[PDB]
């Protein structure tokens, strides 16, 4: 009853064969599964310039 | 009890002034190249400067 059942932009077809872009892990090839970036920023390091 | 007194003086100064935030300006002398198979358009490269 939805074109895309996960929620990501990419539709059922398009998931299920594969016909979308190349770089996305197979554990998103089914429908259910969506891909969804968690990107993260991890701290090193600061450098504190005494004016 | 009269006296004139006349007094000639001479002073020079130096002054060295620096902060300590933006003490140096350092800039850099670099080149491109291309090594793959195909011509690169409007190339524009982010680098990173470190120092140790």
């Amino acid at each position: 009853l939805e074109s895309n059942t996960a929620g990501d932009p990419y539709t059922d077809y398009e998931k299920a064969s594969g016909s979308f872009d190349k770089a996305i892990k197979t554990e998103a090839r089914d429908p259910l599964v969506a891909a969804y970036p968690i990107v993260g920023v991890g701290m090193e390091k600061l450098i504190i310039s005494t004016n | 009890s009269t006296a004139v007194q006349d007094s000639n003086g001479e002073s020079w100064n130096t002054g060295l002034s620096i902060n300590k935030g933006e003490s140096a300006y350092i800039n850099a002398n670099v080149r491109y190249y291309n090594t793959g198979t195909a011509p690169m358009y409007k190339v524009t490269p982010t680098t990173n400067l470190v120092l140790d």
